[PDB]
RNA sequence: CUGCAUGGCUGUCGUCAGCUCGUGUUGUGAAAUGUUGGGUUAAGUCCCGCAACGAGCGCAACCCUUAUCCUUUGUUGCCAG
RNA sequence: AAGGCGGCCCCCUGGACGAAGACUGACGCUCAGGUGCGAAAGCGUGGGGAGCAAACAGGAUUAGAUACCCUGGUAGUCCACGCCGUAAACGAUGUCGACUUGGAGGUUGUGCCCUUGAGGCGUGGCUUCCGGAGCUAACGCGUUAAGUCGACCGCCUGGGGA
RNA sequence: GGCGUAAAGCGCACGCAGGCGGUUUGUUAAGUCAGAUGUGAAAUCCCCGGGCUCAACCUGGGAACUGCAUCUGAUACUGG
């Protein structure tokens, strides 16, 4: 029902008296293809059971996008620790031009047809982030005319 | 409930004007004694409408925990819970009872189980060892989840004393989507509780109002 | 650190001993190796019969050798010629005459010495050392168990730098003596090199 | 020949009291919490308190021997009447 | 204004703040180049020299000890008049103006209330410590912002070389 | 795009040139905006077409050349 990505593994290592002790982190987004999206961060001694924790995270903590028939309504900006977000609609048959973390996002998303850039940092987790937060923000027309309280034309 | 008896419970009395909470401006009366006047025509319709939402909720047949942990307090709650067929939480608030469920409902089995053996058992097979150990861990068990031990699963809404002192369940009930009835005092912030009701929190009369009328209110939502 | 032989340490306490004959200092030793020649044998020519313990016991003159397998029909046979090829074979190892008894192990799943059969021969196999452990583990924890821990050691995947790697599950208390503690290892011969393998297996206490 | 390709076995810190995990929660993250705090113990031993709740390998017990008594049997061991 | 300023008295003199009014009527803010002020050490000339003390000498310590420690000790530290123009000259945070939840203090004015006390209720200036939103890579900042904005200026563009 | 700690706030101030300018009314029409006219060579880029068996290539018409000058209007904002 849920489409899943994997977007990154790492190692990750802590120092005791012994020595170093290696640990897999996995980042990865799930979505439905219709405006519904998460990201899920696991951690553990391997990596299989780290992508599965990853997955279980992801499929609580998943947000509500307004999309228009697969695309953003208006250029939209995301921001986090250090990563800058320019997601902007195109028109029909252009595919998602983005970046390898934003790709992921907007894969699973249902978006279809969107212009991206990122600035800054490009560390994965943030730009997972960023996405998410700059599509959260992004308003249809119907609730600015609730939020104005007038529905004229511009809908 | 009406507005006298509040009075004379002294539901308006707040904390002093040193240890306020900015959050709650709108529900304060004014200052003297440098003490906090709660105002109370806020109060009653507020406390009006949770009492009718939490009514609706009862007779759809919704689990009800009572909180409050307070030393003062909790004798009042355990009447007020099992008077009206209802769970409480009177002494300390196990950090992760809600969000980690599935881990705790194994410490009620482990107490529904050592009961269970208690004295419809009744084995007394002592070993030298563990009538000081078993019979005291059963207590251990009882007196911080023994209101909880006919649950079986999630409830259905949070009614909360002292929202400050219970900061605890109210963000775990918030992170689980479950509806918060709190008395809010003049320090405590609002914020994660869905349906506020201004008053004193620390004498123990107006805690006795608060919870006969709500547990009449429920059990009138069990009557239906 | 280095641990005690788990089954060694509860010999006489709650685990009995793989030969029950008695001797003199007289004919002890040549006993202990006829012994072991039997027991090399019952080894290697059923090898492919999943037997997990030969017990020997020595009557005034004469042997007999319960053989503790988890697939009968093949020590057992077609119609039993087999156990007749096995003791006019026995009795020619052990000089005097011989007697042999099958005995059924009814889970296979819960003897150590036949998970580390199972792993070692899935090694051989060129299996991902990974999930041979884990499956041991989740087939053994499945069936009533109540512990479990494998550990495999020495050129894994044949890589160059030995490691050495253990799944466990459950409860091992190797420092109970009352526990029931099935312990077994086995070796896998590979292109790269032996492979070692331990299993440990909890069944309860007294 | 290569223990610097390995299995198995052993020494060592050290019989030192520690070492971790699941779920939850906190942090963008490496990670943290639990395991810290007040007492106590030979001991992460135990009790209180506590965003933690539980579990595992260790500690302790279960094993052998020595120190007291009782019952049974009585030679090849014993000698009170 | 910054550098800085500490017995008491007198003379000359700059700024700040408050009360209630009166007056002028945008006369304002910032500022490249320019000008002025600018700790300590140092330099020039002339005085002064108690204490302290670079350099220097001796005694120790040390493998050595051009040091740390001890006994001495000159320039300098002080005054007048010139020069120098640099400091972790730091809040490592340019100036001016507006806006945005709170708490506890210090200091200096002023208004009202039985001034009944070393009482209560207000309203200005300056200042210290916590902390909310927000911001920040984090640490932290937080109405005296590193928050939200406007005007002008200075400066930065990998580490060494420098 | 930055300047508390990563490179980066002059040691502090006064101040000329320069930049910037509370509020109201009138006036002007410099900035600004609208329209028109002249010009912005052809070729090139772009659109719609046409010819070489297709393509490159060649070619018809348009659009564009974001600009400048002049004339006529507008007066909210900036300037006088
Ligand atoms: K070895
Ligand atoms: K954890
Ligand atoms: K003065
Ligand atoms: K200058
Ligand atoms: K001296
Ligand atoms: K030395
Ligand atoms: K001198
Ligand atoms: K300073
Ligand atoms: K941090
Ligand atoms: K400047
Ligand atoms: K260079
Ligand atoms: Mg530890
Ligand atoms: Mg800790
Ligand atoms: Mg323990
Ligand atoms: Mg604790
Ligand atoms: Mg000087
Ligand atoms: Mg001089
Ligand atoms: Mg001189
Ligand atoms: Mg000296
Ligand atoms: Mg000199
Ligand atoms: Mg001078
Ligand atoms: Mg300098
Ligand atoms: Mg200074
Ligand atoms: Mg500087
Ligand atoms: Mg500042
Ligand atoms: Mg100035
Ligand atoms: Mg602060
Ligand atoms: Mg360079
Ligand atoms: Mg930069
Ligand atoms: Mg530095
Ligand atoms: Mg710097
Ligand atoms: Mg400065
Ligand atoms: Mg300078
Ligand atoms: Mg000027
Ligand atoms: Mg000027
Ligand atoms: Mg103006
Ligand atoms: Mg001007
Ligand atoms: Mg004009
Ligand atoms: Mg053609
Ligand atoms: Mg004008």
């Amino acid at each position: 029902e849920l489409q899943e990505k994997l977007i990154a593994v790492n190692r990750v290592s802590k120092t005791v008296k012994g020595g170093r002790i290696f640990s897999f982190t996995a980042l990865t987004v799930v979505g439905d293809g219709n405006g519904r999206v998460g990201f899920g961060y696991g951690k553990a001694r391997e990596v299989p059971a780290a992508i599965q924790k990853a997955m279980e995270k992801a499929r609580r903590n998943m947000i509500n996008v307004a999309l228009n028939n697969g695309t953003l309504q208006h250029p939209v900006k995301g921001v986090h620790t250090g990563s800058r977000v320019f997601m902007q609609p195109a028109s029909e048959g252009t595919g998602i031009i983005a970046g390898g973390a934003m790709r992921a996002v907007l894969e699973v998303a249902g978006v279809h047809n969107v212009l991206a850039k990122a600035y800054g940092s490009t560390n994965p987790i943030n730009v997972v982030r960023a996405t998410i937060d700059g599509l959260e923000n992004m308003n249809s027309p119907e609730m600015v005319a609730a939020k104005r309280g007038k529905s004229v034309e511009e809908i | 409930v009406s507005m006298r008896d509040m009075l004379k419970a002294g539901v308006h009395f707040g904390h002093q004007t040193r240890y306020w909470n900015p959050k709650m401006k709108p529900f304060i009366f004014g200052a003297r004694n440098k003490v906090h006047i709660i105002n109370l025509e806020k109060t009653v319709p507020m406390f009006n409408e949770a009492l009718a939402e939490l009514n609706k909720i009862a007779s759809r047949k919704g689990k009800i925990l009572f909180v409050g942990t307070k030393r003062a307090a909790s004798e009042a709650v355990k009447d007020a819970a099992l008077s009206c067929d209802q769970f409480f939480v009177n002494h300390r608030w196990l950090g992760g009872m809600l969000t980690n469920w599935k881990t705790v409902r194994q410490s009620i089995k482990r107490l529904k189980d050592l009961e269970t053996q208690s004295q419809d058992g009744t084995f007394d097979k002592l070993t030298k060892k563990e009538a000081l150990m078993r019979t005291r861990e059963l207590e251990k068990l009882e007196n911080s989840l023994g209101g909880i031990k006919d649950m079986g699963g999630l409830p259905d809404a949070l009614f909360v004393i002292d929202a400050d002192h219970e900061h605890i369940a109210i963000k775990e009930a918030n992170n689980l989507g479950i509806p918060v009835f709190a008395i809010v005092d003049t320090n405590s912030d609002p914020d994660g509780v869905d349906f506020v009701i201004p008053g004193n929190d620390d004498a123990i009369r107006a805690v006795t109002l608060y919870l006969g009328a709500v547990a009449a209110t429920v059990r009138e939502g069990r009557s239906q | 650190g280095q641990k005690v032989h788990p089954n060694g340490i509860r010999l006489g306490i709650v685990k009995p001993w793989n030969s029950t004959w008695f001797a003199n200092t007289k004919e002890f030793a040549d006993n202990l190796d006829s012994d072991f020649k039997v027991r090399q044998y019952l080894t290697k020519e059923l090898a492919k019969a999943s037997v997990s313990r030969i017990v020997i016991e020595r009557p005034a003159k004469s042997i007999r050798v319960t053989i503790h397998t988890a697939r009968p029909g093949i020590v057992i046979g077609k119609k039993g010629e087999d156990v007749e090829k096995l003791r006019k074979v026995v009795a020619d190892i052990a000089g005097v005459p011989a007697q042999i008894n099958i005995a059924e192990v009814r889970k296979p799943e819960l003897d150590a010495k036949l998970v580390a059969d199972s792993i070692t021969s899935q090694l051989e196999r060129r299996v991902m050392f990974r999930r041979a452990m884990k499956r041991a583990v989740q087939n053994a924890m499945r069936l009533g168990a109540k512990g479990i821990k494998v550990e495999v050691s020495g050129r894994l995947g044949g890589a160059e730098i030995a490691r050495t790697e253990w799944y466990r599950e459950g409860r091992v208390p190797l420092h109970t003596l009352r526990a029931d503690i099935d312990y077994n290892t086995s070796e896998a011969h590979t292109t790269y090199g032996v492979i070692g393998v331990k299993v440990w297996i909890f069944k309860g206490e007294i």
